[PDB]
């Protein structure tokens, strides 16, 4: 359903921060 | 490529058959009311748009 929504020019954009860097930030917060 | 099948028109790119359809079924419109599976009315070819 995502590609059908994309194909009519309703294009989503990826976030600047991916999930792994968010996990790194959280791991740093737990360590601190 | 632009395409015109059975009078209905459109454009896009083509892919070979991967579904099964039904013995008389030729129109494969999906949930989003978009044509994405067509049949050639002269030879038994099922195509994806």
């Amino acid at each position: 359903l995502i590609c059908a929504q994309k194909f009519n020019g309703l294009t989503v954009l990826p976030p600047l921060l991916t999930d792994e860097m968010i996990a790194q930030y959280t791991s740093a917060l737990l360590a601190g | 490529v632009n395409f015109n099948f059975n009078g209905l028109t459109g454009t896009g790119v083509l892919t070979e058959s991967n579904k099964k359809f039904l013995p008389f079924q030729q129109f494969g419109r999906d949930i989003a009311d978009t044509t994405d599976a067509v049949r050639d009315p002269q030879t038994l070819e099922i195509l994806d748009i």
